[PDB]
């Protein structure tokens, strides 16, 4: 099994690593 | 009563240039740079200049101090107005804040999973489905009431993911899968509900007001500095730059009493250490997140 997180390899859809803000649901 | 003010016995430059660094245990390359030493020395210098004014009665409230931190930090942005706005705006209670645990935050995944206080939980996802997550739930205690803070989550059936993510991508589009992972990454920090920040902010003026005593011993001062650091960093009051501001403020109060804290140790990112601990834990571990070696 992959490292924690490393399931997210070469995914163009990988989030960017900084704080994002979103409207509450 | 007035206070000593910043010391004249300054840290060696090599240490100035590491004030407010983010010395990741997985990439202290950025700590060594010309720009980042430039950034850090500037913070060093503007902390003392805030230092100067706490001593004189100039800065009356933690919010005023936080302003000085914000003014400093903004003048270091060479970025523009979306980004400027963020570093300058408090988080508003109609939003949530989220940090995905991708680079440069990978060192954190381990910190959550081997964390004594971690739970094992189930996190129910619209695209991936159900997930086992290791979960650290930072909580403060204030007045005796419990205030949830930041919630770390690391997804742990990794094989299933890389499969399922790859699967999910092609249908909705990376476009539509990115969307999801910006906000719902299996591995992520969910930050303090912006709703708690008025009462935290009140709490911080209380601490600030206390720590600009004259009568306090060295111990009880450092305690009150670690705390102020602890609360401000963990509340994350602003959309961006909270870590920088927390450290700046925590240090400005130090200098107002004539203390000269050293950089933080390597691999010891101050706001993460704070986020991943409870208050009294952090207060007691504080002096040693600091590089206090001659
Ligand atoms: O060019 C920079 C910008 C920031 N930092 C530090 O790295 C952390 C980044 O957090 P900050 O709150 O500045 O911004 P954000 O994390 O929201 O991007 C803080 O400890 C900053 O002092 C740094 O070393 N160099
Ligand atoms: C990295 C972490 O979450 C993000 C914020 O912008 C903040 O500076 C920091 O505390």
């Amino acid at each position: 099994a992959p490292k924690f997180g490393d399931w997210d390899e070469n995914n163009p859809s990988s989030a960017d690593g900084y704080t994002h803000i979103f409207n509450k649901v | 009563r007035a206070l000593p003010g910043p010391s004249q016995r300054q840290l060696e430059v090599y240490d100035q240039c590491l004030i407010g660094a983010a010395r990741w245990p997985d990439d202290s390359s950025k700590s060594n740079t010309p720009e980042n030493r430039a950034y850090c020395q500037s913070m060093y210098n503007s902390i003392r200049s805030a230092g100067d004014e706490i001593s004189r009665g100039g800065i009356t409230s933690f919010e005023e101090l936080w302003g000085r931190a914000t003014e400093w930090r903004l003048s270091k942005l060479q970025r523009g107005e979306p980004l400027y706005s963020a570093f300058a705006s408090e988080r508003t209670s109609d939003t949530d804040a989220v940090t995905p645990l991708v680079k440069p935050y990978k060192s954190v995944l381990a910190r959550v999973v081997d964390h004594e206080d971690a739970h094992d939980e189930i996190m129910q996802d619209n695209l991936f489905g159900d997930l086992n997550v290791k979960v650290y739930r930072q909580t403060a205690y204030l007045h005796g009431n419990v205030i949830p803070l930041n919630t770390f989550r690391v997804a742990t059936d990794t094989e299933y993911l890389r499969d399922r993510v790859a699967h999910l991508r092609t249908e909705l589009g990376a476009k539509a899968l990115k969307q999801h992972l910006q906000r719902y990454n299996p591995d992520r920090i969910d930050h303090t509900n912006a709703s708690y920040l008025p009462i935290i902010k009140d709490h911080l003026n209380d601490l600030y007001r206390q720590a600009i005593s004259s009568d306090l011993s060295q111990a009880e001062l450092i305690s009150l500095i670690a705390r102020t650091h602890w609360w401000a960093a963990s509340a994350m009051p602003d959309q961006r730059g909270s870590a920088a501001k927390a450290e700046f403020a925590a240090r400005a109060i130090a200098s107002a009493h004539g203390i000269e804290l050293p950089p933080f140790r390597n691999g010891n990112v101050s706001d993460i250490e704070a986020m991943l601990s409870g208050e009294e834990e952090f207060v007691e571990k504080y002096r040693s997140l600091l590089d206090s070696d001659c």
